[PDB]
Parts: structure tokens; sequence; C-alpha cells
């Protein structure tokens, strides 16, 4: 007599839910995440050069606080200012601290 | 300070520079994705799924 | 928001008929189709009936088909339900509610909206049994510390418990209803107060049973 | 009439999903909706049109519908979401709104299970007409499953009397009471009795002493 | 269609057939290839395209500055809000485009097949065709492979389609 | 279609028919429901979703400040222009989507009906079908309600369609 | 279609025909007009709509300022990046819309023609119809001009289409 022939598209048991214009939520076969939220917790030492500034804010390295001597004449691409840093020398204050810090950083 | 290779640096650590967006922190250095407020934005990679 | 008053609760002897009436205000009753849903005590949600915004379309549940009726009045802003031939499987709480439904049950004006008007009313309790509605009996029980009041011997369920004219809201434990081989109900209400509050301050419990005209108060302390 | 599993469970912030399955008649042909019933209160409308939340509802709830399968996800699940959850939808064949079985979810209760067990004796005016009602309370415990051994001079019964409360709105801790009542001819002099507990939030069973008074 | 076929794991779009010499399933290739190329191009546009930004303004504060702090915070918050809106819109648009192109490829295959067998078969409506002649698995192959000659079976079909 | 039907006030998409036993009009339901759900979801996304912003920078000025004033004004004007562009684009896009989905639902209903009566009727072209048999109002009901059995009238139609 | 027709320079969409009285080519008009109007509206929206901006902040620097310089540079760079993203997205979207409307007009003309000759011709599949009767150039004119009366040739076609 005659035969039959169906047209179809595959599916999966466990898809993922996404957002579109029509449906705020709609299921699909697979979807990749575009919002990075996982942090590995540590700063990779490459390819940018790094200066740890262990106990020394950039200003104390500039003026040359006696503990901040390992930084003399050093270069860097990123300076990591620690929250534990301090100053163990003669007191002082800097008019427009942030400005000097930013220009020395750049 | 680790010993690895990542081009995007945040105060929360290094992060990978492939996903176009990021939520870790608004403070970036390097080839970093743009920070948004969204916690997750998912992009479909396959047709509508209606199982049997 | 919207304010409704619900009438027609109580105890209907088996095989007899009920009459519930939900009357609301604060919104446009004329636009929204309404629902009657019922919930058997214990657990479960069973839908009952639905009526449109004019009365054109009225639809009923298969479990009550042919023995119930729904109605509405738009000049009085009132929704009402009738049901005859009642049995123990019908005793329940009855909610009058605007549920999401197919659009034609709502007015032309409120098909499209961003808010999607919705509301449920409190339950209307109807119970079927031999109507021996009697007054409760309250006994205080007492010796970290813990004290309570036990109220038994009441058939109509809507019992409320307050403490010292309603001030203690902490640690208050209200216990679920209990049904036995008899037809009476029992219910205790307790509170755990640490063991340094005997002479500091002593308490009194209050039992309010509305469908018996009962207000019974009693002090709590050890023997 | 709608396959909705009986129980769900999770931990604060675990994004638990509640499923619902219907037929080609109801869900495949019409949108769905979801209600939440907090104890002693009417159901509030959580979700409608399978993804939509009304004015009052947070964004923590999400939903979806695929053919004859509806899903209700709770992302930021927390202490005050322990309730009953109902899936419902409109069916054309019956021309009516068919509900779901129902679901009760619990959360991570740190299984410390510290009960405030106390024994409550029937007072005088209770026994004024040969009516004794002795009660035993076990309050503020999470795990649920328990058993009460009514040791009336270590003598059991074959009857049912209990009252199980739901989770606390804040601390997620169940509680229970057990009360048994009889006549003075059975309790004229009150020799001795007590209530043991066999709940698995501890090591072994424990009791107290309700002697005569 | 009423649902999808789970047993298909060598393709995304497929034919299922039931003739007198058995039932069978075979996936179409070039439709899946054309649907994979577009998603890969979408990803190549999206992933890995990140630009460098070295020295920016400060965005956290431990001292009450007054006015300049207000300005800096306002700038950063404005940028963040705008970029988040752009991100949400971009993701939604690209997902709608993915869905649209997948549906389009399915319907395109369906119409291609329908136009192959001009009058020898009928549109049942459910994503299945009713063939009106004896069609062995080689005939179905000639259907999918594109070399179906309609003039051969034509008359037969018409007879069994009208008498 | 050539125009719309104004007399339809219990739906958005409808059938009109003229058989020997009169003329009639009846609106299709589920198409209208599916077109209302999408617009309601659009609105729910749009309306009522507004975020809080408490302390901002100043944006009006009664004193010639110099440079910082320039900067603040520039920031605010930039934000305003960008948000206005985003708003215009969003509104235009959502309106095009509304139009598209409405047209899609109409054409979907039309194709559903066309595929119901396989060969028993013909496509006149103007959004009306030509039935080729006697079809009482119960037959039209079985059309709209979805329970039209084509095999019943089939042969009749073919006769009146070819001879 | 397999390709495009280069010899058509009085229109964008056209018919080509080969009957016993020769081969010919003639372009459809109103489809091209409707495709030109939309592109002209697109351009009128795009071109010539530029707003004025008179006094802005400085954006080049010959002196190391410190903090305010950082802020100004950050503001300008942010605005530039955002506007560039908006521009790329706008251009891509409008080009996709152009392509979509052109394809839609072609397919709309095709379906209009197909619905004119109901059963007198067949869908070969390659963007060409198979006419099943003798059709002089006046008959083809009545096709394109819209005044083709199908009932005239109908029976003839069916004979040559089935016997
Ligand atoms: C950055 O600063 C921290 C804290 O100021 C430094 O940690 C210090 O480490 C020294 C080791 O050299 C600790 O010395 C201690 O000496 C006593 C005897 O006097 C001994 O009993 C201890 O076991 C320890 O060795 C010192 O306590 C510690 N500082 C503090 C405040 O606890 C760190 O070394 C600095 N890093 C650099 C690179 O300068
Ligand atoms: C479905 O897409 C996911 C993306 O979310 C794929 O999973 C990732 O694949 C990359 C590529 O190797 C891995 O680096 C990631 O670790 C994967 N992430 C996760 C969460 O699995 C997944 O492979 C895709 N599945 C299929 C069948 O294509």
């Amino acid at each position: 007599p005659g035969a039959t022939l169906c047209l179809g598209h595959h599916a999966v048991p466990n898809g993922t839910i996404v957002k579109t214009i029509t449906n705020d939520q709609i299921e699909v076969t697979n979807a990749t995440e575009l919002v990075q939220n996982s942090s590995i917790g540590e700063i990779c030492d490459s390819p940018h050069q790094i200066l740890d500034g262990e106990n020394c804010t950039l200003i104390d390295a500039l003026l040359g606080d006696p503990q901040c001597d390992g930084f003399q004449n050093k270069k860097w691409d990123l300076f990591v200012e620690r929250s534990k840093a301090y100053s163990n020398c003669y007191p002082y204050d800097v008019p427009d601290y942030a400005s000097l810090r930013s220009l020395v950083a750049s | 300070i680790g010993k690895c290779n990542s081009e995007c640096i945040t105060p929360n650590g290094s992060i990978p520079n492939d996903k176009p967006f990021q939520n870790v922190n608004r403070i970036t250095y390097g080839a970093c994705p743009r920070y948004v407020k969204q916690s997750t934005l998912k992009l479909a990679t396959g047709m509508r799924n209606v199982p049997e | 928001q919207v304010q409704l008053l619900e009438s027609g609760g109580g105890v209907v002897q088996p095989g007899r008929s009920l009459r519930l009436s939900c009357a609301a205000s604060g919104f446009t009753f004329s636009n929204y189709g309404m629902h009657w849903v019922r919930q058997a005590p214990g657990k479960g949600l069973e839908w009952v009936a639905i009526i449109s915004f004019d009365g054109s379309k009225k639809y009923y549940a298969n479990s009550v088909k042919g023995r119930s009726t729904i109605s509405r009045d738009n000049s009085k802003n009132t929704l009402s339900l009738q049901m005859n031939s009642l049995g123990p499987e019908d005793t329940a709480l009855y909610y009058c509610a605007k549920l999401p439904s197919p659009y034609y049950f709502d007015s032309r004006f409120v098909w499209v909206a961003a808010s999607a008007f919705h509301f449920w009313g409190q339950g209307i309790l109807v119970t079927v049994s031999s109507a021996s509605t009697k007054g409760p009996s309250v006994f205080p029980l007492a010796p970290t510390a813990a004290l309570g009041c036990l109220v038994k011997d009441y058939f109509p369920e809507p019992v409320t418990v307050s403490w010292n004219s309603g001030a203690l809201t902490s640690g208050v434990h209200t216990f679920p209803a209990v049904l036995q081989s008899s037809g009476l109900y029992s219910l205790s209400s307790v509170v755990t107060v640490p063991s340094s509050s005997l002479g500091t301050q002593t308490y009194i419990c209050n039992v309010n049973h509305k469908p018996s005209n009962t207000k019974v108060d009693k002090r709590v302390e050890p023997k | 009439m709608l396959t909705q599993p009986p129980s769900a469970s999770g931990t604060p912030g675990q994004r638990v999903t509640i499923s619902c399955s219907g037929s080609s008649s109801n869900i495949g042909g019409n949108t769905v909706h979801w209600f939440q019933q907090l104890p002693g209160t009417a159901p509030k409308l959580l979700i409608y049109t399978n993804s939509l939340r009304p004015s009052g509802v947070p964004d923590r709830f999400s939903g979806s519908k695929s053919g004859t399968s509806a899903s209700l996800a709770i992302s930021g699940l927390q202490s005050e979401d322990e309730a009953d959850y109902y899936c419902a939808a409109w069916d054309d064949s019956l021309n009516g709104q068919v509900f779901g079985g129902g679901t009760k979810l619990t959360v991570l209760g740190q299984p410390k299970a510290a009960p405030s067990v106390t024994l409550f004796p029937p007072s005088s005016e209770e026994l004024q007409a040969n009516k004794a009602t002795l009660v035993c309370l076990i309050s503020d415990f999470y795990p649920g499953a328990v058993t009460v051994a009514w040791k009336a001079d270590s003598s059991p019964v074959k009857a049912g009397v209990e009252t199980t409360t739901p989770s606390k709105q804040s601390n997620n801790k169940y509680a229970a009471s057990s009360y048994l009542s009889l006549t003075p001819e059975q309790w004229k002099s009150h020799r001795s009795y007590s209530c043991q507990v066999t709940h698995e939030g501890s090591t072994v069973e424990k009791t107290v002493a309700p002697t005569e008074c | 269609i009423e649902n999808g076929w789970e047993g298909m794991v060598d393709g995304w779009y497929g034919f299922r057939h039931q003739n007198s010499e058995g039932r069978g399933q075979a996936a179409d290739l070039k439709s899946t290839q054309a649907a994979i190329d577009q998603i890969n191009g979408k990803l190549n546009r999206l992933i890995g395209k990140t630009n460098e930004k070295f020295h920016q303004i400060e965005k956290e504060f431990s001292e009450v500055e007054g006015r300049i702090q207000d300005l800096e915070k306002y700038v950063e918050d404005t940028k963040i809000d705008l970029w988040s809106y752009n991100a949400e819109l971009l993701v939604a648009l690209e997902n709608q485009h993915t869905i649209d192109l997948t549906d389009s490829e399915m319907n395109k295959l369906f119409e291609k097949t329908k136009k192959q067998l001009r009058e020898n078969a009928e549109d049942m409506g459910n994503g299945c065709f009713k063939i009106y002649h004896k069609c062995d698995n080689a005939c179905i192959g000639s259907i999918r492979n594109g070399t179906y000659d309609h003039d051969v079976y034509r008359d037969e079909a018409l007879n069994n389609r009208f008498q």
C-alpha cells in the first residue's frame, strides 16, 4: 500500500534553562555561562610583572621607609598594596596623596 | 601571589579571560571581562528541548 | 488592598445544604471571574467551581457536578456558592479566590495587564456531623521550665488561644487538632520559659471558642 | 490529579526544584501556575503563566514548562520558605482548573535535636469526674521521625493520640506532644508512669519520673 | 511535532520511517552542520574577545572624601548599570536568534522534503508525511539523499490517493 | 487578509463562515490566549521593575564653578543620552516583537486549519478556504474544535473538486 | 533559488518564463517598491539625525595632573566604549533586518503567485512553477498583473496533470 515518514528533531533528558525575548525561562539542550564568577583565590605572577609590597604602601617605598628598601629602583606593572601594610618611620602626611600615588603607579 | 599565568587580575585573585562578562569584582587589571551585576547569564548552544 | 467578608460557615448535618457568600470591595468585581476551591483538613487542595465576570460561563468540579451551584451579584459585589447532599468527604475550608485562568473568564478591559490581579480569602469552614456543639473544658498543666493549658470537649474546630490578654508571642506552641473515636476535639497550647520565672511573673491562658459563645481564662502554675 | 511529589528538602541557599507532571490535556495545552500555603494561612499566588511573578513576589522563585512537565525552582531558599507548594493548571477536557497533589519542603536543620521534654499531670478539676489526661512534650527538635513509649509502670497501649507541629518560622525545629486520657478506676491512686522517647537525634532512649502526687 | 526523539545521537534533525520492510531512523546531516556553524560563529564572536584596560580610577574608599568621591562612585555605578543592561539584552537577543535559526533549519528541511515528493505524498500535519506507494529503504534513501525521482512512482500514488 | 473584523469582541482571532444554513462568526480561543500570555509577560518584565538610587551627584548649578562643574554636567548628559538611546531601541524592538508574534499566531492558526482538511478544501488566497462539500454548523464546529475527520467527507470533496 | 539574475536592471524581483512562443523576463514592481520604501525609511532614520554638543570637558593632556585627569580620561573612555558597542549592535541589527525584509518580499511574491494559480500548476521546488496548459504571453501578463482567472484553464491543467 503506502508508507509513512516523520520529521523530527533530537532532544535530551536533562537540558538547561535560559532566557530569551519571548520566554523569561525556556529549556534547551545545552548552554554555556557568560558571567565569570569563579575566582581561584590567588594572583598569578605572569605575564604582568608584580611587586608584592609586603608591608609597604607605595608611598613608603617612594620615600624609602627603612623596612621598604628591597623596592629601591624596582620596576613593576602591578603593585599589590596589602591591607596589613603600615609605616614604621617619622610621621608625615601628603597633600593630594591619591594624586601622587596614581601618577607614581602609572 | 601564586605562580601561574592569567591575564586578568582582581583583588580576589586571578580570573580567566574567556567569558565576556564577570561578577568577581569591579576592580580589574589586564584583559578583563566587563563587570556586571548579574550572577549568571546563560547563552544557549542548542535548540529548544522537549523530551520524550 | 482588597477587603472581603466571608459568611456562611458552620456545621451542616449530613445530607443537608450549605450556603457560602464572599463579598469583596476595593477593586472592580465586575471585571474578574471568580473561583471556589476547597481544602480538606489535614491536607489536599480540591477545586470546586468557577464563574465568569457576567455569569455567561459557570463550570463545576466532577466531584460535585450536578449537586452544587455557583452565583454572583454585581450590584451587591457578592459571590455565592450552594451545595446539597453533603457527606464527610465535603467537610473542608472553602476559599473564594481569583485564580489565574483562561482569559475569557475576565473582562475585556483586564485581559492584558502587568500586575495579574490575584487574591485568596481566608477559609470558610464547614463541618458535617451530628450537631452536638458543646462548650470546651480547659485545664492548666504545669510542674528550664515548660507550662501549658489543655482544652478538650469541643466539636466546632475554630478554637483560638491567647496568653494573658495577648502579650506572649515567643516560644508559643499551638498544637494541631486531634480527632478520636468520639466526636470531640482536644488541643493544648504550651510555652517553654526557663526555670527562673516562677516568682518573677506568673501567667494566665485564654481560650476563645467562637461558635459556642465561649471565653474561658485560667491561671497557670505548679501544684 | 497532577503528579507532584510529596516532599522536598534542601539547605539554606540550595535552589531546590519542585516538579509537576500532567497530561496532553491540561499542561501541554494551557499554562500553569504555582501557589504557596503557609501554615494556618490561605495560599498565596507565587507564579503564573509558567514564569511570571506578581507585584509582591521576590525574584528568588523561577518556573518553566516543557510539554507536560512544569518546574518550580527556588534559588535563594531560606528559613521562612518552609510551607506547602501547589502546582495547578487548566484542563480543557474537564473544562476546569485541576490542582496538584502537593509538596512540603524542609530545610537543613542542624541535627542537634535538643528537646524540651516535660511531663504534665492532670490537675484536680480535670479528675473532678474521673478524667485523667497526662501529657508529654518534646519541643524544638529537627529530625522529625520519632516514637513515644508510654511506660505506664512500663505498660503499652494500642491506641493513637498525638499532635505534630510543623517547622519553626525561624529555627526550623519540629516539636510534638503526646497526651493520653482515661478514668479514675484506671488511675485512682496513680502508682507510677512516664514517657520514653526513641527519636534518632540522640543515642538511645531516655525517660523521666511522673510518680504519684 | 508533538515531541523530540531522544535516540538520535549522530545528528540533531532526523527522519523516522515505518514501511512494510520495517521501521527505521536516520538523521539528516547538512541541516545539523548548518545549525552548528552558526552557533560556533556566535561563540567565536562572544568568547575570547576581551580588551585590555590597565590604569583606571579608584572604586573603593576608606576615607570620607566629600564631593570627588561622590563623582567617582556615580561614574562607576552608571557604567556598571549600563553594561549590565547591555549584557542582559545581548544574551536575550542571541538566545532568541539561536532558537529562531534552529526552528528555521527544521522547517527548511521539512519544506525541502515536502517539495521533493510533489503529489506522491500528503501532509498529515504532525510533522509526518503519508506516502501513497510502496517505498523500500532504498526509496527512502533516495528521498533523504536528494535523488528521489517523483515521476517514477507518481501515477501509482495518484491512483492510491484518489481511487 | 483584506481587513479586520470589528464585530469580534470575545477574542482576537476568528473564523467566519457562510454555508447553506446561514452565516456565522466564532473566535478561536487558544490562539488569543497564547497571544495574551506573551504580552503579559512582556509587561511584567517592563512595568514595576525599578531599582533604587539614593544619593547621587548634583545636577543643577547656581554658581560658576569652573572645571568640576564641566565634568559633572558631562557625566550626567552622557548617561542621559545613552539611556535615552537604549530606551528608544528597547521600545522599538519590543513593539516589533509584539507585531511579529501576533502575525505568527494568526498564520499559525491558518496553517493548522489548512492542514486539518487535507484535500477536502482549497486555498482561495484571501484568508478564506473554499470547502467542497456540504458542511453543517456541526461540521464547522468539528473543524474549529479540532475533531474534524477528513476521511468522512473526503471522496465527496474530490468529486466536486474535479468533476 | 539557485542564483540571481544579472540581466534585470528595471527592478529587483522578477519572473522568467519559457513558453512555446519564446522565453522572456519581466520584473515585478510593487514588491521592489515596498522593498525600497523600507530601506529609504531606515536611511532617513539613520542619516542626518545628529544632535549638537557645544562645550565639553577636555580630553587631551600635556601635563601630569594626578587624580582629576584619571577621572576625566575614565569618563571619556567609558562613553566611547559604550557608544562603539551600541553602534556595532545597531549596524548588525539593521543589516539583519534589511536581509530579512528582502527575503520576506521575495517569498511573499512567490506565495502570492502560487496562490493565484490554485491547482493549474505545480511547485517544482527551485523557485520555478510548472504550468500545465498552453499559456501565451498574454496569459503570463494576466498572471503578473493579477488578473489571472484560474477557472478558465483549470480543467485543461487537471487533465494534463493527471492523465
Ligand atoms: C612584615 O611584617 C610582619 C609583622 O610586622 C613581619 O612578621 C614578623 O616576623 C618576625 C620574624 O622575623 C617575627 O619575629 C619574632 O621574634 C620573636 C623574638 O623577638 C620570636 O619569639 C618570634 O617567634 C618571631 O620570630 C615577628 O613576630 C613578626 N612580627 C609580628 C608583629 O608578629 C614580617 O616578617 C614582615 N615581612 C618583611 C618582609 O619585612
Ligand atoms: C554543554 O555545554 C557545556 C558548557 O556549559 C559544556 O561544558 C563545558 O565544556 C568545556 C569545554 O571542554 C569545559 O572546559 C567545561 O569544564 C565544561 N563545563 C561544564 C560545567 O560542564 C559541555 O561539554 C557541553 N555538552 C555537550 C554534550 O556538548
